[PDB]
């Protein structure tokens, strides 16, 4: 029960995939406007 | 029996997207919040507070409680055929007889569905089960067997704070959704609790309830566990109000929007009976422009009503007629002749309007309105007159107000540049000022100066808007 | 499962700093 | 059909406001009771004049004739409506009825205004219609009559409609936005005064003279005046026999100040004794007065009163609550001196304010639809 | 709590309220509280 | 009443104030009636006399308004009375108002840089 507390709230943190998600969407958009 | 259908409907319709549906938005999702079907259910809430809830009385008694509470199971997808078993059963309020099973048979009904089987692992499960049965009951406040089963019901809610800060063998953020309903039925707690005394003991339910949503989930507790606080201690006496003085932590993200309003309101109405003006009228125009909607009569109104009274002791108020709701009218009739009694420099009429409804400023409860109201009908005087003139004498104002002597004006005079409204000086003899008026003061880079706040004010709504830009 | 249950989730956090960090640059690269 | 039913009107005013002739009312719309067989003048005078002494038999023989006029209507109709006309003998009882209306009370409305209502076939079947009610609700102080029948007119009416009846309608919506103080509208819905000479609506065009001098007075600028009652002269002449009138704006474009206040006084001493406003002559004198007193601050700067008092007589005092409430009723920008004087001209706009009302707008517009930007979170 | 048959519904106030308070009132009226006096 | 502009209303209320030993705190009173004249006896005052003296203060001359004008910096004039010679010490502050102004604009200019 020590340490059954930290990992879900670093799933907590997982709005990095989600502004990473526009980020990532936004690579795709920029540069598909390079190309 | 043609109307229970309609509460057959919508009771399934929201332990549809709800139970199946939210618990379906809970499994593993909310990176912050996917579950949108906790605020869908929420909106429900709200859609069985504007309609009756299921089965206060629709025709019939204790319908739909003793049905749907069972057989969840959580188990191999023949649970929809549970479901179905929820849905065949509207043949016994249609066809069969409806018999009494809320209230005094519910003891059981709500271990029932943790009674099927080990049904689920969530825990919004369990506070749906605690709460979308035992909600539909707070709103019968007959005090005659119906606030002992809020208070027995609200222990078993009690008992979901047990089964909240004991769940998941800790931080699975299920708060994010039960604190969504731990904002409200805790609100009907501290209702049910003061229907009858001031509660005591539940101030340290909502104290340790404070400190469980610490650090851990700071999501949607603090600030209504803090309403709950605040509004403890405004109930009661006024001892506690240091509180925020020296534990100043009140600044969620302010996801409600109408928490954060009314919040801001409640502490604007705290700093406005401590001593304050101008940060206190202006989080009364702050939440003021924040009331969102009109939506719900009278309690903007009444809440209004006490609003702009800290601008009643401005002495710089207008009077609201274009606020004034009609059904308002007839209960602001003291009202609207108290800040006509403002207006006008009388003094019996002051004191005929404060003994003419002395009782509905009990209903008021701020007599620190009439220790400084007369206060305030010589500054708005001596506002307006050192506002006109830029060498009037004591003896013009003075005698005309009723001052009748040169040295209370002088104190008038006195305690005006000690208050720093204008810069009058006195022509010292006996009194008759000379003075000015304050043109020619400035006004091209002093604005400029301003601009500074304006737009970095703007330049911080600019962040805020690709903060926005955030979202999706 | 406290062993690994603590560490692993790191592992998958250092990378996204990195390209966290990086499309700013490729941004400002397509800005040439 | 509506000019002495327009002096109803004035009459009833008569009834209201002046007790000093506590009874000219019964005196001489009594008086148009014994004729028009108008039965009117002792119902609501009965309800609010005075407590008739003895009028019964003598009026209620005539309202036994006006019963009799009434089934000679309630024979006509239908031993009429044998000859197949489209609202004819509808508007052979509509007119008589709603002249019935004109004779009676509101039951000679609802068998008059509700019957000839919903078969409205033509353009006087419903010109008819939406005058003869605006009448009505111009008579008493109804406002979704005049209101509400001028919407249908601009509704049903119209589709693009006659040039000459919608000038009609903008008299009638200028007759309501001098009822209400409707600057601009009054003044502005008054600006054609060609087709409107003498209508069976118009009891008289000299009083349609004074309702657009009225308000003429107010919103109307001095290039604009100029433009209206010197480069104007239509509306000259038959204010030229007005000539106290044109005094008075002529000294208006002069701002000689004791004619001011002489014919404004008489101007006020009308506006007391005119109905429609009654409820709203309260804001007119002094924004009248100060109408006149911003071009007078417009004159130079570092004023003194006795200058003023020239133009004032006692006006020492006088603007002590004069000008210190003008300036207290958020308007008359300056500062005041006693002994040394000084009156103050400024507010430069390039100031403030006009940096001011965009983020005033955009504070509760931000706030209000930011607040709508979070209704899709929570 | 809308539950009831509704759901189809100082700048210059307080001197809106002092200013429809001497509604008939000599407020201004110059040539008339003005030359009273020379008038006997 | 204190608020109100009457200190005059101490010596009325103090014909019956003992108030079973309320005679410490209005003894503190005085005092804090005192030390306000020496807020308030020229707080934007032209000047005063020695009677405005016998006014406002009381007890017409201890050596405690003599020590009122001993003690702040006073300018006893010859009955005369004076805060200072100009009673608010040259007030100009800068006599530069724009280069603080251009740090404004260094960490202001830095704030319109790193966000778009």
């Amino acid at each position: 029960y020590l340490s059954k507390i930290e990992e879900l709230q670093l799933i907590v943190n997982d709005k990095s995939q989600n502004l990473r998600r526009l980020q990532a969407q936004r690579n795709e958009l920029n540069a598909k406007v390079r190309l | 029996p043609p109307p229970p259908p309609a509460p057959q409907d919508v009771e399934m319709k929201e332990e549809a997207a709800t139970g199946g549906g939210s618990t379906g938005e809970a499994d593993g999702k909310t990176a912050a919040a996917a579950a949108e079907h906790s605020q869908r259910e929420l909106d429900t809430v709200t859609l069985e507070d504007i309609k009756e809830h299921v089965k206060q009385l629709e025709k019939a008694v204790s319908g739909k409680e003793p049905r749907f509470v069972l057989r969840a199971l959580r188990m191999l997808p023949s649970t929809s055929r549970r479901l179905n078993h929820y849905v065949l059963y509207k043949a016994v309020q249609g066809f069969f007889t409806s018999n009494n099973a809320t209230r005094d048979f519910l003891l059981p009904f709500l271990e029932e569905p943790m009674d099927t089987e080990a049904d689920l692992q969530f825990r919004p499960r369990t506070g749906k089960a605690a709460s979308t049965p035992l909600l539909p009951e707070v709103e019968a406040y007959l005090q005659l067997l119906v606030v002992i089963f809020m208070m027995n019901s609200k222990r078993y809610k009690e008992a979901q704070k047990i089964s909240d800060d004991l769940m998941q063998k800790i931080s699975t953020q299920n708060r994010r959704a039960l604190d969504l309903v731990a904002a409200k039925c805790y609100y009907y707690h501290a209702r049910v609790y003061e229907f009858l005394d001031k509660l005591d003991v539940v101030r340290s339910f909502l104290h340790a309830r404070l400190r469980t949503a610490t650090l851990r989930h700071d999501a949607d507790g603090q600030a209504t566990l803090l309403n709950l606080l605040l509004r403890n201690y405004l109930h009661y006496s006024l001892y506690d109000q240091a509180e925020k003085l020296v534990s100043k932590s009140v600044f969620p993200e302010q996801a409600n929007n109408n928490e954060w309003a009314r919040y801001l309101y409640y502490t604007g109405r705290i700093k406005a009976i401590q001593l304050e003006y101008s940060e206190a009228r202006r989080t009364m125009t702050n939440a003021l422009r924040k009331a969102p909607q009109h939506t719900a009569v009278g309690f903007k109104q009444t809440v209004h009503k006490l609003l702009i009274v800290v601008e009643l002791l401005l002495g710089e108020i207008p009077d609201r007629l274009q606020f004034r709701q009609p059904s308002l009218k007839r209960s602001l009739m003291p009202y609207f002749l108290l800040t006509q009694a403002v207006r006008t420099g009388n003094l019996a009429k002051f004191n005929q309007v404060l003994d003419q409804f002395g009782e509905k400023f009990q209903a008021d409860g701020t007599y620190t309105l009439i220790i400084r109201l007369r206060h305030n009908v010589i500054k708005t005087g001596v506002r307006m007159i050192s506002l006109s003139y830029s060498r009037i004498s004591l003896a013009d104002i003075a005698q005309k107000l009723q001052l009748d002597s040169p040295e209370d004006a002088e104190f008038i005079v006195a305690k005006a540049i000690r208050d720093g409204v204008i810069e009058a000086s006195i022509n010292h003899e006996k009194g008759y000022v000379q003075s000015k008026e304050m043109i020619d003061i400035y006004s091209t880079r002093e604005p400029q100066l301003a601009f500074h706040q304006r737009i970095s004010f703007c330049l911080d709504i600019h962040n805020m808007s690709v903060k926005a830009m955030r979202f999706p | 499962d406290l062993y690994s249950r603590y560490k692993k989730l790191q592992q998958e956090l250092e990378f996204l700093e990195v390209q966290e960090e990086y499309i700013k640059d490729e941004q400002k690269n397509l800005k040439k | 059909p509506k000019n002495p039913d327009l002096r109803i009107a004035q009459l009833r005013f008569l009834l209201s406001l002046p007790e000093h002739r506590g009874d000219a009312a019964v005196r001489d719309e009594l008086m148009a009771a014994v004729r028009d067989n108008n039965m009117a003048p002792y119902y609501e005078a009965l309800c609010k004049s005075l407590d008739w002494q003895i009028d019964v038999d003598l009026l209620n023989k005539m309202k036994k004739a006006n019963e009799d006029e009434l089934k000679r209507l309630d024979e006509e109709l239908e031993d009429a409506e044998k000859n197949l006309g489209e609202s004819e003998i509808r508007d052979a009882m509509m007119a008589k009825a709603e002249y019935l209306c004109r004779i009676g009370d509101k039951e000679g409305a609802l068998t008059a205004f509700r019957k000839t209502y919903d078969k409205t076939v033509a353009l006087g079947h419903r010109l008819d219609i939406v005058f003869y009610l605006l009448r009505i609700g111009l008579f008493y102080m109804d406002n979704d009559l005049i209101t509400r029948n001028t919407e249908k007119a601009k509704s049903l009416i119209e589709e693009g409609g006659d040039w000459d009846r919608r000038n009609r309608l903008k008299v009638y919506q200028g007759l309501y936005c001098v009822a209400i103080r409707d600057f601009k509208q009054a003044a502005e819905l008054f600006l054609d005064t060609v087709s409107t000479f003498t209508s069976y609506e118009l009891m008289d065009y000299k009083t349609f003279v004074t309702y657009t001098v009225y308000v003429s007075m107010i919103a109307l600028e001095r290039p604009d005046l100029r433009e209206k009652v010197i480069k104007g002269a239509e509306i000259l002449e038959v204010l030229h026999s007005l000539p106290a009138v044109r005094q008075y704006l002529f000294s208006l474009y002069e701002c000689r100040y004791s004619v001011f206040f002489q014919s404004l006084a008489v101007v006020e001493q009308e506006m007391k004794k005119d109905w429609l406003f009654a409820p709203h002559y309260r804001y007119y004198v002094r924004e009248m007065r100060i109408h006149a007193y911003s071009q007078l601050l417009e004159s130079y700067r570092s004023l003194t009163l006795g200058y003023m008092a020239e133009a004032f007589g006692v006006g020492v005092e006088f603007i002590d609550q004069e000008l210190s409430r003008f300036i207290a009723a958020g308007r008359l920008h300056c500062k005041i001196d006693k002994v040394n004087e000084i009156v103050e001209t400024n507010r430069p706009d390039s100031k403030n304010w006009q940096y001011q009302e965009t983020i005033k707008k955009g504070d509760l517009l931000l706030n209000r639809v930011q607040k709508l930007s979070r209704v899709i979170n929570m | 709590m809308s539950e009831k048959k509704q759901p189809v519904d100082e700048d210059n106030w307080d001197d809106d309220n002092v200013e429809d308070d001497f509604s008939n009132q000599l407020r201004a009226e110059l040539e008339k509280h003005g030359y009273k006096m020379e008038t006997s | 009443y204190l608020m109100e502009g009457s200190y005059n209303k101490v010596f009325l209320a103090k014909g019956n104030i003992p108030a079973e030993s309320y005679t410490f705190f209005i003894d503190i009173l005085l005092d804090t009636i005192r030390d306000e004249i020496a807020g308030c006896i020229e707080k934007a005052y032209e000047k005063i006399l020695f009677t405005e003296a016998t006014r406002i203060l009381f007890f017409n001359t201890p050596k405690k308004m003599t020590d009122y004008a001993k003690k702040r910096g006073w300018v006893l004039g010859p009955n005369n009375y004076y805060s200072f010679a100009s009673q608010q010490q040259k007030p100009e502050d800068t006599t530069i108002p724009s280069t603080e102004l251009a740090k404004q604009v260094i960490e202001y200019a830095r704030q319109l840089e790193m966000i778009v």
